[PDB]
């Protein structure tokens, strides 16, 4: 069965670091583009970032680039996502997605309603106090 | 409230795994290693059908093994004489985008669907000669995927919105709605007594539906990527299913795992369309690489490959006398093929 | 001078409870109209909820009618904001807003971003845990 | 950073408040007990001057006490003889809106200002007569409130953009920049011996600010709404101030706290402009309900009301002599009030 479980998340005040860790079972790892997705609170799905199988390619949003690192470890069957710099804003919920076919450069629908490939995710709030 | 349930329902699935594992007395490959190999199989293209202007989407064989229907995206549903090659009716889709087509046992109707996510099925004991839309079926929201024949009165479709329906075709109404899916079903295959069929989704899983109560008895998970083409074994006691992830399964219904898998190193593209043969030993799955692989079913050893289509081999069919294997492709061709001594 | 402080806030699990308190000093409380203004990260300030002099009239907006209740205390020179039912979009900082002119119906900029009769306000985060 | 930064403000600020409250030596009204009331004021209307077509917004006096000048929302600066009622200008303005409008000491220009962000001057010097904008000013990007004249070549400017300007008439560039308000300025008061002027703005606080070198000296804070109008005292030690609460405030600079506030309970509007009187004991300020009412700023007992005004008082002013009082209201009337014995 193909099983994503997030790791890490909860509280952090902005400016700060963490790292999210995205445990894969169930499949080749290596053989798998992967995604990270976040769901802001009242709004949609959103796609962060990607890396290819090798890792030697890896892209961004926006938002985001320069601010998050994204890589895995096939060794490992790991994907990380390390954040830095946080702010209010970027709150949300992080999906660990992974491409649908494999040996594959297009993922069409990672950002879906009812993708039945990525993980349950974890809640990361951005809340200064 | 959700905490206590998944949790309850992960212990279920730990609960079935180590049921499986129980159970597991040996391997399928084990027990098959005292049996003669299938060898080298020859199959040489006898009849090719043309005359479809765009690509040919799926085809059915007919109960005398003699009529086949195929479905083309050009709007057009041609029924092929084998023989001959002579053909018999041509009726233009009303929908242009067709992904299939059923042929009823007793050959009076035929059915087809496709992105209108409308059922249409043609009467065919017309005496005028001219055909004619016997019926059309609309509940479906999702794109027509797959449609198989009951009898002359009852239709089993498949559609993408993770459902599956039982029609009644004289009151035009569903009877059964099968809704156990979480991703869109692909294909399902017919038990040889009508009683139960299994169908494939995009979520790598195949589920086993009783026709009459409704309800799901199995589910399979052992594929990594999408399910694309799905077919019972001539015992019915098993099925073979294809995915994207160039993997063939073979699944058990009474021991409820996969007892074997049919994966190759050079293989790496998708399966669109398996079946069995009349004896089951061999498995023809149709790949994506522009060609169909004859896989032996107990030693999962490729016994022979056709290479006669210039796209992917969208559909695949067997009769039902086994005779021969009549393949449809993208390029607008049909290929039967038959082995020779 | 004109000073407007609150008090509540932090983190509150979805669908608890919560009290906001305004208080105001150096102007007369009970001539001037009262209003609550909230803004969620990443987007603009917008209207919450209005009080009249004497409670008489009362208003919410359509995302917190019937959850939140408004009142005011003029005796103890208070206002008040009792929450219940939260929901994670409802995260936002909450500002204490006075209507310029005294014994008037209307003010028009209260839901500006250079507001001087406005307080610090507090932060809100309804963030599961 | 900010937590830091925000307590010591708040500490400083109680600094200040402990120092105020440390020279609160009495009360003003409590030494003026022993002091004649100045007693009932009776004002008639002795000119009234008719012909502007929208509401008057603002006017201001000339330094001979014979010409002023007064400005409409219709476009129209029409220059006014108080004695034989003759109009001797009427300038078109550019922008129909304005706010504001002055008269130099000298009588050579006008200058005045509106929403058009847009200090436009014009010379009477001209030999043939025919006005004309002898320069234009646009460094502002808040609407225009008001302007004083310095001399023929500096200006003082007050914008809505929490700014007030100090331009150069021949180079047509600001000199000096005051910004320390934190609301829209509405109007200033230039001091007799021209090196300070007060500004009131949205903020409920009076600044005081140094020409030459350009950075606030005093701040007041005392009011509760919007000041809207504010005057300097005869002497120049002091200055009144008029909101939105209905209430009046004299302030003292050497004090730096205000000294006597002037209030009434039936009077609940606001307070559009306010000046004092040759001798300052009486602060004519004009209300917002249709009149004007003239205080005792000694004893804080209105000593007058001047209502012959059908809207609201929108300007007021007094003559450097202090014969008459002009008022202009909403109604396109000027109205001339004189005392008589």
């Amino acid at each position: 069965q193909v099983q994503l479980q997030e790791s890490g998340g909860g509280l952090v005040q902005p400016g700060g670091s963490l790292r999210l860790s995205c445990a894969a079972s169930g499949f080749t790892f290596s053989n798998y583009k992967m995604n990270w997705v976040r769901q802001a609170p009242g709004k949609g799905l959103e796609w962060v970032s990607d890396i290819s199988q090798s890792g030697a390619s890896i892209s961004y949003t926006g938002s985001v680039k320069g601010r998050f690192t994204i890589s895995r470890d096939n060794a490992k069957n790991t994907l990380y996502l390390q954040m830095n710099s946080l702010k209010p804003e970027d709150t949300a919920v992080y999906y660990c997605a992974r491409c649908p076919a494999p040996f594959t450069r297009d993922c069409f629908d990672v950002t879906s309603t009812t993708y039945a490939y990525r993980g349950q995710g974890t809640q990361v709030t951005v809340s200064s106090h | 409230e959700l905490d206590q349930l998944r949790q309850e329902a992960e212990q279920l699935k730990n609960q079935i795994r180590d049921a499986r594992k129980a159970c597991a007395d040996a391997t399928l490959s084990q027990i098959t290693n005292n049996i003669d190999p299938v060898g080298r199989i020859q199959m040489r293209t006898r009849r090719t059908l043309r005359g479809h202007l765009a690509k040919i989407y799926a085809m059915h064989w007919g109960t005398d093994s003699r009529l086949l229907v195929s479905a083309s995206q050009d709007g057009k549903l041609i029924i092929w004489d084998s023989y001959t090659t002579n053909k018999v009716h041509a009726i233009p889709l009303r929908s242009s985008w067709v992904m299939t087509c059923a042929y009823a046992p007793s050959g009076n109707y035929v059915a087809c669907g496709g992105l209108d996510n409308i059922c249409s099925i043609y009467n065919l004991k017309t005496r005028e000669g001219n055909v004619r839309v016997s019926r059309e079926l609309a509940g479906h929201t999702g794109y027509l995927s797959c449609c198989r024949f009951l009898d002359d009165n009852q239709i089993v479709t498949s559609s993408g919105d993770t459902t599956c329906a039982l029609w009644d075709i004289e009151t035009g109404q569903q009877t059964t709605t099968f809704t156990g899916h979480t991703g869109d079903v692909m294909s399902l295959s017919l038990a040889p007594d009508t009683r139960l069929f299994v169908s494939g989704a995009c979520d790598a899983s195949a589920k086993l539906w009783d026709v009459r109560e409704g309800m799901c008895r199995q589910t399979f998970t052992g594929h990594e990527s999408d399910i694309n083409a799905i077919c019972f074994f001539p015992n019915g006691n098993a099925f073979a299913t294809g995915s994207d992830d160039a993997t063939c399964r073979l699944f058990d219904l009474r021991a409820d795992q996969e007892l074997m898998t049919y994966s190759h190193d050079n293989i790496i593209c998708g399966i669109t369309s398996v079946s069995f043969s009349k004896s089951g030993r061999l498995l023809l799955a149709g790949y994506d690489d522009f060609n169909c692989n004859v896989w032996d079913a107990l030693k999962a050893d490729r016994a022979g490959v056709l290479a006669g289509h210039d796209n992917r081999v969208s559909c695949l069919g067997v009769t039902d006398d086994g005779m021969a294997v009549a393949t449809g492709s993208w390029d607008s061709f049909l290929k039967i093929w038959n082995g020779s001594s």
